[PDB]
RNA sequence: CGCACGGAGGCGAAGAACCAUGGAUUUCCGAAUGAGAAUCUCUACAAUUGCUUCGCGCAAUGAGGAACCCCGAGAACUGAAACAUCUCAGUAUCGGGAGGAACAGAAAACGCAAUGUGAUGUCGUUAGUAACCGCGAGUGAACGCGAUACAGCCCAAAC
């Protein structure tokens, strides 16, 4: 919940660099992204934001 | 000349055309979407549309769903007329028809259509043929008919995506002067869709 | 339809029978080639005899040849094999559809045929 | 100037497999000694030199 | 392409190369042990008797090849 | 001797730097394509498809792009001083896709009804007119005209 510590002492690794994507952005625990592309074969955006 | 494969595909339910309807899509069914064919079935509807034996050529047929519906229920905010809401009722506005012609064009990446029409099928799934054709190919870039549809593909390119063909151009168009209000200026995009 | 036996089918393919003489008439005079020109000939009876393929596609093609072969008296026969009639006239590539108008050199054999086919 | 990609290109592979180690030799050898007193345009040179070669046979 | 990379220098090599006769540099993740003791062979006049792999960290390989009691360090062509 | 003004050293008249054009080299994954992988590793057009000498032999597709363009999916806040149709709006956002522009386009048209016009866009106007609507709030063309630019043709079948 609340950093506690009951937060942050989780030592696992997720969302490091992805391949093709400087950020690093791709978690372990997921497949890859969050940041753009991966899955999808293209570049990754959203309208959650931007206006278009 | 090509008359009765015409008359014939009328009644569907005649003699021989029934007959061989019956011994047909139990083939056809039991096959699945995408397949292909040396013939289109209806011989006067290809070589009509526009089909001629010419390397270059290819038509296919392909299976849809039977009836439309198929749809996801909208989230909350459902209280209201509903307006965009409803659910086994509504039925969507693209054929299966226009269905069958791209789910082809997207078997093959390569090659565009003019498009056939079905063939009948029932209890489920109509079919439809369709014939392709493929730009760059020789015979098929030569004859100026059937020439055009590859220019190479400067301006059609993924024709039956952006829409034009036959059952798309009609669909969402159909006449001309008169009731061409609210319809094709060019079409629905312009004169905000109906 | 009417069932062929592989005896029939030899002799004429115009006629009931098989091809054989089917070949005498182009070398002598007349035929047809596909479903399209042999139609022709049935509407104005100028062919004796023409032939089907039994196998054909769905083609179809040959669907209203019995039946506008039947009206206009031109007997028709069936031969196995859709090559089989096309090798006969001069084709390389089989073909579904049919034949002879004059039949000539074989005004014999043929018609002889015609009438196994409806004894 | 130097060795100029006109030298090369016309040898032939075997050769290009020398003088690809005659820099190289005197190359490394002057990375090392290089910490000793420093070198001026060899080394750059020498590489680019180098580097050229190497894309000729890998073109 | 090149299975060799250039010489790998550090304190851990230099001392390889002295106790131990040698030892080296190597590139080529897609080298195997045989690929580097050939050509390493190639390069100098020397037997490499034996030669270890070794993945990293840095994204390269490292391969210590020792030669065969008869060649010392080079560390000079 | 990049940004990048350092220290060392070096290159250039054997005409370097720098610019143009052309060539060489061009690791691994790949849109990423032999297969796997957080940019490394292990021993081949991956996948779909056309032609086909049926062999990946010859080819196509994939992804990107500031917005524009085309085809589909499609809200709610809001307005009606509440609110359900209506409205915001076919908007936002989503899915698919083309081009340098797209899309339309040579009448089963128009309908100042005519002895009249004569493909299609677009701009001005027609006009907040006709039409819609708790006939509330709101919504809302077209023919024609004046312009811009003009260009007409190919199949199927008969034989």
């Amino acid at each position: 919940g609340k950093g506690t510590p009951s937060f942050g002492k989780r030592h696992n690794k997720s969302h490091t660099l992805c391949n093709r994507c400087g950020r690093r952005s791709f978690h372990v625990q997921k497949k890859t992204c969050s940041s753009c592309g991966y899955p999808a074969a293209k570049t990754r955006s959203y309208n959650w934001g931007a206006k278009a | 000349a090509y008359k009765y494969l015409e008359e014939l595909q009328r009644k569907k339910q005649s003699d021989v055309l029934r007959f061989l309807q019956r011994v047909r899509v139990w083939e056809y069914r039991q096959k699945n979407v995408i397949h292909r064919a040396a013939r289109p079935t209806r011989p006067d509807k290809a070589r009509r549309l526009g089909y001629k034996a010419k390397q270059g050529f290819v038509i296919y047929r392909v299976r849809v769903r039977r009836g439309n519906r198929k749809r996801p229920v909208p989230k909350g905010a459902t209280y209201g007329k509903p307006t965009n809401q409803g659910v086994n009722e509504l039925k969507y506005q693209r054929s299966l028809r226009a269905t069958a012609e791209e789910r082809v064009g997207r078997r093959a990446a390569n090659l565009r259509v003019l498009n056939s029409y079905w063939v009948n099928q029932d209890s489920t799934y109509k079919y439809f043929e369709v014939i392709l054709v493929d730009p760059q190919h020789k015979a098929i870039r030569r004859d100026a008919r059937y020439n055009w549809i590859c220019d190479p593909v400067h301006k059609h390119r993924e024709a039956r995506g952006l829409t034009a063909t036959g059952k798309k151009s009609r669909g969402i168009n159909k006449g001309h002067k008169f009731n061409n209000t609210k319809a094709g200026r060019r079409k629905t995009w312009k004169r905000q869709n109906t | 339809a009417a069932e062929k036996k592989e005896r029939l089918t030899k002799e004429a393919a115009a006629v009931a029978e098989g091809k054989s003489k089917q070949d005498a008439s182009p070398k002598p005079y007349a035929v047809k080639y596909g479903l399209n020109h042999v139609v022709a000939l049935i509407e104005n009876k100028k062919a004796k005899l023409v032939l089907i393929a039994n196998d054909v596609d769905p083609i179809e093609l040959v669907v209203f040849l019995p039946a506008l072969c039947k009206k206009m008296g031109v007997p028709y026969a069936i031969v196995k094999g859709k090559a089989r009639l096309g090798t006969l006239v001069n084709q390389k590539t089989s073909a579904v559809a049919a034949l002879t108008e004059v039949r000539a050199e074989d005004e014999a054999a043929l018609a002889k045929l015609v009438s196994t086919i409806d004894a | 100037a130097g060795v100029k990609a006109y030298e090369l290109r016309t040898k032939s592979k075997e050769q290009l497999a020398s003088q690809l180690v005659d820099l190289k030799k005197e190359l490394a050898e002057l990375k090392v000694q290089k910490l000793s007193r420093p070198s001026l345009p060899k080394i750059k040179t020498v590489r680019k030199s180098i580097a050229c070669v190497l894309t000729v046979i890998n073109e | 392409y090149k299975v060799i990379e250039q010489p790998i220098t550090s304190e851990t090599a230099m001392k390889k190369v002295e106790d131990g006769n040698i030892l080296v540099f190597q590139v080529s993740m897609k080298a195997n042990k045989y690929q580097i003791k050939k050509a390493v062979k190639e390069l100098y006049e020397v037997d490499v008797l034996k030669v270890n792999t070794l993945v990293r960290p840095n994204g390269t390989k490292k391969a210590y090849v020792r030669l065969t009691a008869d060649y010392d360090a080079l560390d000079i062509a």
